[PDB]
RNA sequence: AAUAGAUCCGUAACUUCGGGAAAAGGAUUGGCUCUGAGGACAUUAAUGUUAACUCAGAACUGAAACGGACAAGGGGA
RNA sequence: CCGCCCGUCGCUCCUACCGAUUGAAAGAUAUGAUGAAUUGUUUGGACAAGAAAAAUUUUUUCUGGAAAAACCGUAAAUCCUAUCUUUUAAAGGAAGGAGAAGUCGUAACAAGGUUUCCGUAGGUGAACCUGCGGAAGGAUCAU
RNA sequence: AACCUGGUUGAUCUUGCCAGUAGUCAUAUGCUUGUCUCAAAGAUUAAGCCAUGCAAGUGAAAGUAUAUAUAUAUAUAUGUAGAAACUGCGAACGGCUCAUUAAAACAGUUAUAGUCUACUUGACAUUUAUAAGGAUAACUACGGAAAAGCUGUAGCUAAUACUUGCAUUAUCCUUUUGGAUAAGUAUUUGUUAGAAGGAAUUAUAACAAAGAAGUAACACGUAAAGUGUGUAUCAAUCGAGUUUCUGACCUAUCAGCUUUUGAUGUUAGGGUAUUGGCCUAACAUGGCUAUGACGGGUAACGGGGAAUUAGAGUUCGAUUCCGGAGAGGGAGCCUGAGAAAUAGCUACCACAUCUAAGGAAGGCAGCAGGCGCGUAAAUUACCCAAUUCUAAAGAAGAGAGGUAGUGACAAGAAAUAACAAUGCAAGGUUUGUAUUGGAAUGGUGGGAAUUUAAAACCUUCCCAGAGUAACAAUUGGAGGGCAAGUCUGGUGCCAGCAGCCGCGGUAAUUCCAGCUCCAAUAGCGUAUAUUAAAAUUGUUGCAGUUAAAACGCUCGUAGUUGAAUUUCAAAGAAUCAUUCUUUUUAAAAUCCGAUUUUGUUACUUUGAGUAAAUUAGAGUGUUCAAAGCAAACAGUUAAAGCAUUGUGUUUGAAUACUAUAGCAUGGAAUAACAAAAUUGAACAAGCU
């Protein structure tokens, strides 16, 4: 037969799982779930090549039997599960607070939280539908389902999403000034303010955002997440602060220590 | 059952690799015809049931002109634009022409408008005497192959007039 | 199936195996540099020819371009750490001009001898 | 003795390019019930009256039989 | 120049070609004939369960239904015919190449002793000869 | 490293090829081989045939246990487990191979507004109840058959197997509150209205008809109420099927193909998950082609990539990854979310096993292994410890995978000595050089630490353990090309050597040997193929009077190529003498003297989207290197950092490339195209 293939190849695995040649034959196929594979890393290899806590999956599995690690605040014990774009994950025994992040580089970090902010995830929203009653449903990056979405919130815009009681908290929209992260292009992981929407008829929209420090880089409308006004970021930031450098003068950082 | 094995479109034999798969599948056709009402169950992809009918006496017919739909039997199929055996066996499909009890549709009109919504409508006098004869011309609109139940809506106007020419400068 | 690490060769022979000069300068540096092989030799200046490879195509690119301004100093820090170029040394011409001798000063034994330890480079080997 | 009518298909070497050729070699054929196509004539684009047998197609039917008798090439190297 | 050199004819070996033999073999297609297994539909009808009655038994009916059969369809496989492809036998015929001091002549290179060569046609043991029209790559850059 | 050399001659200069030369993750083979690391390996021919064994199973809270065993207060309640079996899930993944396949598959680029989608995730439902029905496995008893993963009859019992079946919500109004009104999830049909998309016959809403399947008659227990299993629909996700544009090797001694037998299109239907001649009926005569259709060949799976490269190129890619296809050849089919599945079934063909002769059973192009074929390729080993998959998901499996064995396929590092004194040679008491004679160290053997699933290897330590360091390096040459002998014997146009030129008939620098020398070196020859050499396939970049090569000549279509012309300059700051930066200067619409767009494409510039492995390349002392993607830092035993007493800290895994085609984008030059008169406009006023 030719159903559903169930196995993933070192090799053939994302390039940003950072996983080495040599380490086997196979990667950990990521189940189904709230995000793709590829915008996505499995828990397993979260908390065994990133944190470092486990060293075999055997350990992983040791580690998801204690109802431990909560992925949004809820309980998860599938060793590959994707935990995805940006949500909190909270280890209860050791008593941390992740939130899952790009770094400059295209690569997801867990990034120190804390208590009060692992409350506030963002959702940002891939569809709204209206089904029976004239009820109206937005669809998220997450792949979750809020019902009774304010009517002001569009198609591109993001919510603060209350993870105790899955409730919005409040909307970002998407002008020339709302601050935004790049998801997947080449430019990944920056932050900007957003300089210019372009608006093709029938193609990729696409949007040019403006650095911290005034550099302009151009990328796809479907590959930016809406974070803050112009005031702020609503979330905290890795180090980096989104901030890309180029390679010439990333070298003579390194080198001053 | 679907896909090769034809000729390109520049007229060249295409060589055959790649042997039947199960998704290209073609069921045999369902030549339903009228009778007792009988269905059976095809169990498509994913699951999915389609009810393949063998054999219907009635079904859903809507005046349109009023858009009501009742429930009424075929009494004979008399026309269809596809092979012409097929009204001589009378097997019923999707764009065919069938003769249908109106007595439903006439006691209607009494019931709700009095005599024999947007009423007042006028009718018109070519489906007033097919009325009183007491059968009348219906199109089917349904798939009883796939949904498994005829059913259709009464033609009026040009359509009756252009499907009645082509019935009975006429033999 | 296969393993995934890969394996580069180190040398590449000369072609036009029976030059007499080029014989003599071998042997030349075979015998006061005290190396077993003229193997040696090869992988020595193969290992050049891929440094002045790298600094002539640096060199085509014009001045103050991104790629020139990050491989030639990269470039310029490994051959300064490997000490094959000088202080006064600041361009890329020094490296395109740096000989098989000035590579061959850094083997463990040509050090070893030149600092003593050893009274013959053959002893130091 | 073997087919041999008709319809459909297919037809080689050779050739004086005209033929060879009905080459060779295949399939079908009844009855019945139908369907389709092929004309002529008058009224103020449209509606009626009326005629030949000729093809094509489909169901059904029978002890698989149908150029049913009659009539009627054996081919090839 | 006692240079070089051409061809026929003899002998040996090798390669390839034509070849009667309705030559042979293996494949691949196409048509036709037969046609396993089987989807679907229909015809079925072992029974298995229900509804009625008498105070162990009977009729009728409802579905559900296994063998079996038929008809469209999917269609393996076999056979006939035709064509194509590849390989291959063969009396005889006719080439090419190589070999050896073989036989016959002297065609070409000198004006090579008839200048050479081209196209074409005929003839002859062979190189070749001859006719017609060309070229100089001629043996003439020239009253 | 952008390279040439020997060979036509009496001698010369050319053309021209032969030969030499080097590489090959390129195969075989010959000789030889002391270490360590690394690791390709029955592709080539036979997608040929296979003995044997294994390769997919699964129960740790959570479907069904009087098979059975056990333990606590006393036949009572709890339990703990549990063979078998029913049920659930998986077995459609993985692994192998490259036969088929030439616009097919594949790749980049789209579409699905033409569809399906299990597990998983988020939302969240509609027309006897202190809990409903039979019927079956396991088991028991009687059996049959030579044999099989064969099973008959009788008797019972369960289930999350199979099957029935039990409130309520919303809306209107006086206006917290009182009465009033209504009740189907998908899907199909008819009539209508109509947050988003680029465009809707969209979402959705109303009316009139049908209407599936469901909404728990199910099982265990978390805060000092939860979970599992199952269920309708939507969405997400893991995917899939179709689909747009563009891209392929040789062949014209394949020029016309396709079209009754669907070929191209229309209409209607059937069928499908969906679109579609996919199929059917009617109709029309279309569709492709010298820009190579249709055929034929391929010793053709495609790509990522590999070899060779100065730049172009040429050749290869069975083979780590992705996509496709297949399971001896065909065809058909069941279950299932997913198969036209093959360690699933059915039949035919070819093979082939057992048989008591009646009948059964099979598919190694899975892992080993065998035969055969060959020039050509390993152990019928160990283990689930790592990677990861399946399950009733810690605890079981897995010839996936890993480990070791064979292994001169390739690749990397690297022994076979080093040193002191005379004698000798050279030189103004300096280098080389047979004697001695003490150090050093591996190879090797043994024990150990360690490593490892166990073991082995590496590494490390401890004992022995080198003088002819017998612990003894080979391969191929010595006329030229091409480094190295007119040295010594044998042979004597023989034997033989020789890639080519040539040597060999008594002086053989070429054969057969010895000595010596040369080359490379644990490696070195040979054969075949391929690249460079080859500017001897030439776009860059060949040649054509005589070396091969201008058609006999002209016309001529396709193709290729095509005169000039339409908007030019001045002024201002900064390096060094110059260079470099900035503003405007016709006309039409925009803003009350100023506010700003003014053909299409090629082409070119910037981006976007680019799987990794490989490549280039940044960083990083694997003892170096091949590598790998790591790692680095204080700490004879604690300072510092931060936290309001403890917590290690700092990191890296970049960038580039990813066609030529497609998307977006600045553009003045160069090219085309468009518009442009036997005429074609614009404006104003009046008129419709």
């Amino acid at each position: 037969g030719k159903g559903i293939k169930k196995h993933l190849k070192r090799v053939n695995a994302p390039s940003h799982w950072m996983l080495n040649k040599m380490g086997g034959q196979y990667a950990p196929k990521t189940s189904s779930g709230p995000h793709k594979l590829l915008e996505s890393i499995p828990l397993v290899i979260l908390l065994r090549n990133r944190l470092k806590y486990a060293l075999t999956f055997d350990e992983v599995k040791m580690i998801l039997i204690q109802k431990i690690v909560k992925v949004d605040n809820k309980v998860r014990t599938d060793c590959t599960f994707p935990v995805g774009l940006m949500d909190v994950i909270h280890i209860t025994k050791s008593n941390e607070y992740f939130r899952l992040l790009y770094d400059i580089k295209g690569r997801f970090v867990p990034h120190r939280i804390t208590n009060e902010e692992s409350k506030y995830k963002l959702c940002k929203v891939k569809k709204i539908l209206l089904r029976k009653g004239r009820l109206s449903i937005a669809v998220t990056h997450d792949g979750r389902s809020i019902p009774y979405i304010h009517p002001d919130v569009k198609v591109n815009d993001t919510v603060r999403l209350d993870l105790e009681t899955g409730k919005v908290l409040e909307h970002l929209k998407f002008q020339v000034g709302s601050l935004v992260m790049v998801t997947a292009g080449h430019s990944v992981g920056r932050v900007g303010v957003i300089s210019s929407i372009d608006k093709n008829m029938g193609t990729y929209d696409i949007i040019h955002v403006k650095d911290s420090r005034n550099k302009v880089f151009a990328t796809r409308l479907s590959n930016v997440f809406v974070i803050g006004d112009n005031t702020k970021p609503y979330i905290s930031l890795p180090r980096e602060k989104g901030i890309k450098l180029d390679i010439i003068e990333e070298r003579r950082n390194r080198l001053k220590a | 059952r679907d896909g090769r094995h034809k000729l390109r479109l520049t007229g060249g034999k295409k060589k055959i690799h790649k042997k039947k798969r199960k998704y290209e599948l073609g069921r045999p056709p369902s030549n339903t015809k009228l009778g007792s009402r009988q269905v059976h169950v095809v169990r498509g992809r994913g699951r999915n049931y389609k009810y393949r009918a063998i054999k219907l006496d009635s079904g859903s017919f809507s005046w349109p002109t009023f858009g009501i739909s009742k429930n009424t039997r075929i009494i004979d199929v008399v026309y269809n634009a596809s092979n012409n055996e097929l009204v001589r066996t009378k097997t019923l499909v999707k764009n065919c022409i069938v003769v249908i009890d109106s007595h439903p549709f006439t006691t209607w009109y009494e019931n709700t408008f009095g005599t024999t919504i947007g009423k007042s409508k006028n009718i018109d006098p070519l489906l007033l005497e097919q009325f009183k004869q007491g059968r009348v011309l219906a199109c089917i609109s349904s798939r009883p192959g796939q949904c498994g139940k005829a059913d259709g809506y009464i033609i009026e106007g040009d359509e009756l007039l252009f499907y009645k020419r082509k019935m009975d400068k006429r033999n | 199936p296969k393993s995934y690490r890969n394996y580069s060769k180190t040398a590449r022979n000369p072609k036009r195996p029976f030059e007499k000069e080029r014989l003599d300068q071998e042997l030349k540096l075979i015998g006061e540099y005290g190396l077993k092989n003229k193997r040696e030799i090869w992988r020595v200046q193969y290992l050049l020819a891929k440094i002045r490879s790298a600094a002539r195509y640096l060199l085509t690119l014009d001045e103050k371009s991104s790629k020139r301004i990050f491989q030639g100093e990269a470039l310029l820090r490994r051959m300064v750490r490997q000490g094959l170029l000088g202080e006064n040394e600041e361009k890329l011409d020094y490296v395109l001009g740096l000989t098989l001798p000035k590579l061959l000063e850094r083997r463990l034994q040509t050090k070893v001898f030149k600092l003593g330890l050893a009274k013959s480079v053959h002893h130091a080997r």
